[PDB]
């Protein structure tokens, strides 16, 4: 119902609790989870399947 | 002063409740969160105003023990089970419930593997049930 | 003081709440029960394959007909049935072993 | 009442000795009852004979009207005795408890022994006839008794809690009935008093309406069996029976004045039958006399000009209420100096509690004055 | 203040201005947790769970975890 | 285990409320009934005007 | 320790009395209060006038 | 007679695992019993740090479960179709390699609906193999 709690004025606040700790921890893992991704899926050495055109999701649900 | 919780509220104001008039109201004009008597109850304003009251080290004038023969009512029933006795059958019953369903969670999202793989290499892919035995005339 | 959900046991309560509180509901819910099992309680093997699969049906595998084999199985051998009698066949021992000579 | 061992074999040995003594007094309240028929059907008014129907306004349901369909014999006494009146009731009660059981025997074959083996473990709903020795016939009489205490709070709690939620008493008399009516059996209430709240709930809700809750409550108060309870107007209809037999050996007593000459213990089983006395209280003399004068003056002199009782909810929900014991209380004093919540001081306190003790402790005061002082510094800024 | 829908509750005035301005306020009685205290800022001296564990390195423990999650396949890849 | 609970903890306080008030009441009544009885005797100034009389003063 | 309202909150629980609300059950017993000295003088003499009468 | 209707028949001592309860309801108390931890329905309560703790815990549990129990299956099953139809086929390759083609599946996953075509179309004129080079 959002009526009480502890709130940390300002990011530097997060460590004065520990679920907000945890929280500021899952934050960190969900922002930095897409820089992840940029890279490894952006990759100069990045190939696709040769194969990719043998069989695709789109003729299976058709 | 300890840090134990007090007579709930479910998070409302009493200054405001259908309820009101049952809440006793201090020098102060602010109606107490719970039958007794509040010195300090205050409100606070979120989205919602709630009230609160904060336990305090205060010295109150004791009456001296009565006799037993004047508050004690001997009318217990063999069904009737006290609000303490209730309070511990229940905590101990939700501690077992709470470590059944602690291995149940990380069981199913953790070990159970998913029925029907299409690789075969995990989980079952089903099976006949009730199958006849012993009867050759069925046939 | 007496009172049904601090002093009765879980099932004697949930027997009370279904038969003095709301014993219409649970009739109904009997009813709906006994419907659903009785008309929505099958699944053909092409409907298996075409919707019951995670991601897809494995053909390469075949796992239904796996299955199938094993229940036949299990129903021959525990039932003691012989599969080369004329009714199964349509046709007498001797011409199934007239026909194993020939093919 | 649960059941037990000791009992289950006092039942055992007692059973075919029980059914010949209930066989035999079912020939004599047979007899009792024709009696009492033939004279209902021969100088019995035009309605209750006719059975004149009477409808609630709501939903047009059928059921008893006090008035009509209840008739008092103030000349039942040539015909039949007081002693006979309450056999007949005590036959009815344990011919309902027999019939709901021979009933379930008959419908479940040979499957019910099982189950008769748990009813024969406990005198609730075992006859009268069961116990042929003065201490069996206490025990029957004190669960009996445990039942009708596990039974009447709920019904009198749903009365009052309804009426007071959906209405409010008109003047101050009935506003000091209703609240006296409803007293614990500690205390002693002035029938006199109570006697309005009958003109107030008749003006709320009469016999003839009564809910199939309230009335399963109230059977389960008068020991009346209620599985299957079916329609309202079944043991609607028992309780209509029994009450219309006790206000005729009520009749009979006031105007014969024949409690004074009662025995000790027939005068005990009286009350008992009224649900006044309970048998666990061990009432003396005085007692059962005060109590069956107040019932008495309860009915009121109307009672006796016309044989018309007051409203019958009411009536039950007061004579109930002598079943209605002060809720219990055990312990020492000294217990309550003792803390709730010790496993908790592990814990201490976080920021926001540390941050909510500080505000409003004792230096609140303090606090509330830095604060205001420096928005108001703040804002004058800003402007 | 808000912490995006986490608003912070504020304490309801009880003292009226006269009584309040005769009020003396004395911080020394005050914890030293609280001193110059500030309704926009209450938990600005407010200590730490843990000494040395600023809200940065957790939120830099978590995009290391995120970055293990993702990139783990890559150095150590296991077969089907 | 949930709801029940919860209902008689929001009951709780409206009842407290109406048994205190029940009390004062009753407590009231029993003080609204005390009434000092004072009585009435014969004044012994006629015993004493009787007394003169008989002895045919 | 104060089993009365224990008692009556269950069992109008029990019986589908889920409200926690009186209003008019308040409203009859909200002005009751303590009676003060003078009050109790009045109706003391009220009381003795009308046993006279 | 043989089994009690009331919960007043107790099975074990008022002191049984005493310790362990009072810890696991100190647990449960100290951040729930509160005048501002006011539920709606029971349902959604009032204090912050619930919802900071049990959202991200939720959350990660239930990707857990879908990545290595759910996902798998079509990463699985897009592997088999496209090197041979067969498990043994897929397992003929070297780690690295079921890397490389995972990684592809992901990219077509994240690409879906707003993304290029010649992932799944075969333009004309190219070389690569065709949905019938293993039939
Ligand atoms: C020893 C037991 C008693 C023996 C018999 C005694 C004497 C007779 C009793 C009364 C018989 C009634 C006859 C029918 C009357 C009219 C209704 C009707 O049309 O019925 C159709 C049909 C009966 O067929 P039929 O008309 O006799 O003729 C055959 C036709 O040729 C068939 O033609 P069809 O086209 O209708 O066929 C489709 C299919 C139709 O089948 C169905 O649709 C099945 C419907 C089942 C309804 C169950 C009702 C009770 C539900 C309680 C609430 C459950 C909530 C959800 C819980 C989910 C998680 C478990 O028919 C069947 O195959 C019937 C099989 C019925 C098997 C019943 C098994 C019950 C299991 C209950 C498990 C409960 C688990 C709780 C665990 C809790 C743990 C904490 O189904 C039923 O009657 C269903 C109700 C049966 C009730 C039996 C008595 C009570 C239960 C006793 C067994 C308890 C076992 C517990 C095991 C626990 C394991 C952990
Ligand atoms: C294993 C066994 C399985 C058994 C299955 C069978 C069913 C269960 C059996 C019984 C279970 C025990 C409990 C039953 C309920 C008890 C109710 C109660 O407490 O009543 C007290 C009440 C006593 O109170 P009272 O104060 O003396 O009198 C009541 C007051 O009048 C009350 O005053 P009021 O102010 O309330 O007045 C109103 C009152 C007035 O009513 C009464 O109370 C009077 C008595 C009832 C009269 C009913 C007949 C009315 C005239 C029918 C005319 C039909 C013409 C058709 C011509 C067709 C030509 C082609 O009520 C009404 O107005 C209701 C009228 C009935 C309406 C029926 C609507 C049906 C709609 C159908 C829809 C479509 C269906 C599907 C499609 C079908 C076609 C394809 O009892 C009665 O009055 C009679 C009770 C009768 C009990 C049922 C007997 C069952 C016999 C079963 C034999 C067959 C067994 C088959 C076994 C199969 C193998 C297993
Ligand atoms: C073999 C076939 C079986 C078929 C399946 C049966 C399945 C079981 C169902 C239940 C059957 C009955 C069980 C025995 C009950 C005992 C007899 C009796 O009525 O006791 C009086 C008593 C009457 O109660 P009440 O409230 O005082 O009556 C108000 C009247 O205003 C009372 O009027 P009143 O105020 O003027 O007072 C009169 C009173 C004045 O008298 C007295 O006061 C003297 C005492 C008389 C009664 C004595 C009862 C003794 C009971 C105990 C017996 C010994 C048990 C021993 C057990 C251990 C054995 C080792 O005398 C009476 O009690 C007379 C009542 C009217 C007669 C009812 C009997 C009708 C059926 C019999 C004839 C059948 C003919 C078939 C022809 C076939 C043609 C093809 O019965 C009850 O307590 C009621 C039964 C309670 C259980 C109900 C269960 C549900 C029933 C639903 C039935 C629906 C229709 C059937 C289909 C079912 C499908 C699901
Ligand atoms: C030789 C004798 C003389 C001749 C015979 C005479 C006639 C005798 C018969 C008549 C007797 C009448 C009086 C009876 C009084 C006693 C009744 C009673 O039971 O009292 C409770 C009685 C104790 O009474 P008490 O202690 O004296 O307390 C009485 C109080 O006053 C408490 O009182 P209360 O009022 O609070 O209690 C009432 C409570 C009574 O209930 C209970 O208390 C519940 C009793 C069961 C509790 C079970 C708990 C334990 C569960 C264990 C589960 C399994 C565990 C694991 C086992 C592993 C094994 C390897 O609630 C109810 O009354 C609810 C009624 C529900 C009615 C249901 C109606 C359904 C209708 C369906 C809908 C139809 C709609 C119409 C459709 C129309 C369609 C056309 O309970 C027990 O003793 C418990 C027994 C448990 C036995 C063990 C567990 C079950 C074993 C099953 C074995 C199955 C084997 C075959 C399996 C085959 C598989 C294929
Ligand atoms: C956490 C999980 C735990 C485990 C959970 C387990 C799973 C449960 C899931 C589902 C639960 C909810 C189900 C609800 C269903 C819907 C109910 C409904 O609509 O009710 C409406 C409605 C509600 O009832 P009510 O009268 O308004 O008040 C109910 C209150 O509970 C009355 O309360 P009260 O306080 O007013 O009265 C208290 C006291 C008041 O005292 C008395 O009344 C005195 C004593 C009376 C004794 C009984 C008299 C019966 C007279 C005849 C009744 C008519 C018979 C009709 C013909 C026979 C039909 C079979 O009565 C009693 O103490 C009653 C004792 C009954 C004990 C038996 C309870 C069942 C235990 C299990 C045994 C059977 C197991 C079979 C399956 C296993 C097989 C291997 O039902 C009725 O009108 C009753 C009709 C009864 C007809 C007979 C039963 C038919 C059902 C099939 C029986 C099959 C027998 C098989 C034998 C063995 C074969 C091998
Ligand atoms: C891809 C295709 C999609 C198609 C989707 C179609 C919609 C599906 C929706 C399903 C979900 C919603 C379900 C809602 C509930 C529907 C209920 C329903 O229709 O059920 C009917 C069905 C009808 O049953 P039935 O289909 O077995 O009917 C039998 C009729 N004969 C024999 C002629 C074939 O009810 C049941 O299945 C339950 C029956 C048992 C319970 C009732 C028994 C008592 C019956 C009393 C009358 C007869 C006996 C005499 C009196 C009693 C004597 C003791
Ligand atoms: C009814 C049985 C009749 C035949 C005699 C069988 C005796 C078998 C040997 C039993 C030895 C162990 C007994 C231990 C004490 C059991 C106590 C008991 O039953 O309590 C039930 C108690 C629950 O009590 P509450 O409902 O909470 O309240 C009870 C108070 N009303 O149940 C339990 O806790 C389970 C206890 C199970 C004990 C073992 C029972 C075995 C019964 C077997 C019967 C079948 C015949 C066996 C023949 C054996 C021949 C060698
Ligand atoms: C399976 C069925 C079981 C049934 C169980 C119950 C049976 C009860 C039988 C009761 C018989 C009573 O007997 C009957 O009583 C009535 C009332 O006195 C008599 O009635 C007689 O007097 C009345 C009253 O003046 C007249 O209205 C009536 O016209 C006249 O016949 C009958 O003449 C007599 O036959």
């Amino acid at each position: 119902m959002l009526l009480g709690g502890f709130v940390p004025r300002r990011f530097s606040q997060f460590n004065r609790d520990p679920c907000w700790m945890f929280f500021i921890f899952s934050v960190g893992f969900w922002l930095g989870e897409y820089p992840a991704m940029m890279i490894k899926y952006n990759a100069r050495d990045l190939v696709y399947d040769p194969h990719r055109y043998v069989w695709s999701h789109h003729d299976d649900h058709h | 002063v300890g840090n134990g919780p007090t007579f709930s509220t479910g998070g409302e104001c009493m200054n405001t409740c259908d309820i009101q008039n049952a809440f006793p109201m201090n020098d102060r004009g602010v109606r107490s969160s719970s039958p007794f008597q509040e010195p300090n109850t205050a409100i606070y304003d979120s989205y919602l105003a709630w009230t609160y009251f904060q336990p305090m080290d205060v010295h109150i004038e004791k009456l001296p023990a009565p006799e037993a023969k004047y508050y004690q009512r001997h009318t217990k029933k063999p069904w009737d089970v006290s609000s303490t006795e209730l309070t511990e059958i229940q905590s101990r019953k939700k501690y077992f419930q709470t470590l059944g369903y602690l291995v149940a969670f990380i069981y199913l999202y953790f070990l159970m593997p998913k029925e029907k793989s299409f690789s075969g290499l995990s989980g079952p892919d089903g099976h006949w049930i009730m199958l006849p035995k012993g009867r050759p005339e069925l046939f | 003081v007496y009172t049904r959900w601090k002093c009765d046991r879980l099932p004697v309560f949930q027997l009370k709440l279904f038969t003095q509180e709301y014993p219409m509901h649970a009739a109904v819910g009997i009813f709906t029960i006994i419907f659903l099992w009785k008309h929505m309680s099958h699944c053909s093997e092409e409907t298996e394959r075409k919707y019951g699969w995670w991601a897809g049906y494995p053909y390469w595998r075949d796992p239904i007909a796996r299955r199938n084999e094993t229940k036949y199985k299990q129903m021959i051998i525990n039932n003691d049935v012989d599969i080369t009698h004329p009714k199964w066949t349509g046709c007498s021992v001797e011409q199934l072993e007239e026909l194993s000579r020939v093919v | 009442m649960q059941g037990s061992w000791s009992v289950l074999k006092k039942n055992c040995s007692n059973f075919f000795p029980g059914l010949l003594a209930f066989a035999q007094q079912t020939q004599e309240a047979y007899g009792i009852w024709l009696r009492i028929y033939n004279r209902q059907q021969k100088y019995g008014p035009t309605d209750f004979v006719e059975q004149s129907e009477t409808f609630s306004p709501d939903y047009h349901k059928r059921f008893h009207s006090q008035d009509k369909n209840m008739w008092v014999d103030k000349e039942l006494c040539t015909e039949v005795s007081q002693k006979e009146v309450a056999r007949l009731m005590t036959y009815k009660l344990d011919m309902w408890r027999m019939a709901h059981c021979a009933g379930a025997l008959l419908a479940t074959g040979g499957y019910a022994i099982p189950f008769g083996l748990f009813w024969l473990a406990n005198d609730t709903w075992v006859p009268s006839s069961f116990n042929l020795t003065g201490e069996e016939l206490r025990a029957w009489r004190e669960a009996q008794d445990l039942y009708r205490y596990r039974s009447a709070p709920s019904y009198l709690t749903d009365t009052k809690w309804h009426f007071d939620f959906h209405a409010y008493p008109w003047n101050e008399t009935q506003e000091r009935a209703w609240d006296d009516l409803f007293e614990k059996n500690d205390v002693r209430r002035d029938p006199k008093v109570v006697r309005p709240a009958a003109e107030m709930y008749d003006g709320f809700i009469k016999f003839e309406l009564i809910r199939r809750k309230s009335l399963r409550h109230l059977c389960r108060s008068m020991n009346i069996p209620t599985f299957p309870m079916l329609a309202r107007l079944c043991n609607g209809t028992r309780v209509r029976d029994y009450w219309n037999l006790a206000w005729c050996e009520d009749y009979m007593v006031i105007t014969q004045r024949l409690h004074e000459s009662m025995t000790d213990e027939e005068l005990y089983d009286y009350a008992w039958r009224r649900y006044l006395a309970p048998y666990d209280k061990n009432l003396n003399r005085e007692q059962l006399m005060e109590r069956v004068e107040d019932y008495f003056e309860f009915l009121g002199p109307d009672f006796v000009a016309h044989g018309k009782a007051p409203n019958l909810v009411i009536l039950t929900n007061y004579v109930l209420g002598y079943y209605n014991d002060p809720a219990y209380l055990e312990g020492d004093i000294s217990e309550l100096d003792k803390n709730d919540y010790d496993h908790l001081a592990s814990w201490g306190k976080d920021a926001f509690l540390r941050r909510l003790e500080f505000e409003n402790g004792p230096l609140r005061d303090q606090v509330e004055a830095h604060t205001q002082r420096l928005l108001a510094e703040r804002a004058a800024i800003a402007k | 203040y808000n912490m995006l829908v986490f608003r912070d509750p504020k304490r309801r005035p009880q003292l009226s201005e006269e009584e309040r301005a005769k009020v003396v306020v004395n911080q020394a009685e005050w914890p030293e947790e609280f001193k110059d205290f500030d309704p926009d800022d209450p938990y600005k001296n407010s200590p730490e769970i843990i000494k040395g564990m600023s809200s940065w390195n957790l939120f830099l423990w978590g995009v290391e975890c995120a970055f293990i999650y993702q990139f783990y396949e890559l150095v150590f890849p296991k077969s089907i | 285990d949930i709801m029940v609970p919860s209902f008689v903890y929001n009951k709780l306080p409206v009842i407290h409320f109406l048994q205190e008030k029940r009390a004062e009441q009753k407590l009231r009544r029993v003080l609204d009934e005390t009434y000092t009885e004072w009585t009435e005797e014969l004044d012994q100034a006629h015993v004493t005007d009787a007394i003169t009389r008989s002895l045919n003063i | 320790w104060c089993p009365e309202v224990r008692d009556r909150a269950e069992l109008e629980v029990d019986i589908t009395g889920w409200q926690w609300w009186s209003p008019l059950e308040e409203r009859r017993l909200l002005p009751v209060r303590l009676r003060s000295v003078n009050e109790v003088r009045e109706i003391m003499s009220k009381t003795q006038a009308k046993k006279s009468a | 007679v043989l089994f009690s209707t009331y919960r007043s028949s107790r099975l074990v001592s008022k002191e049984f695992l005493h310790g362990p309860v009072m810890r696991f309801r100190a647990l449960g108390e100290y951040y729930f019993q509160r005048a501002w931890n006011g539920t709606l329905n029971w349902a959604l309560p009032g204090e912050y740090r619930l919802y900071a703790v049990m959202i991200p815990f939720i959350y990660f549990y239930h990707r857990w479960h879908n990545d290595h129990t759910l996902d798998r299956d079509h990463v699985e099953k897009a592997m088999i179709m496209r090197w041979g139809g067969t498990l043994e086929d897929v397992r003929k390759l070297s780690a690295k390699d079921q890397l490389r083609v995972r990684c592809f599946t992901d990219i077509e996953k994240l690409y879906s609906a707003y993304g290029p075509k010649d992932t799944y179309l075969q333009p004309p004129g190219d070389t690569l193999p065709g949905k019938d080079f293993y039939r």
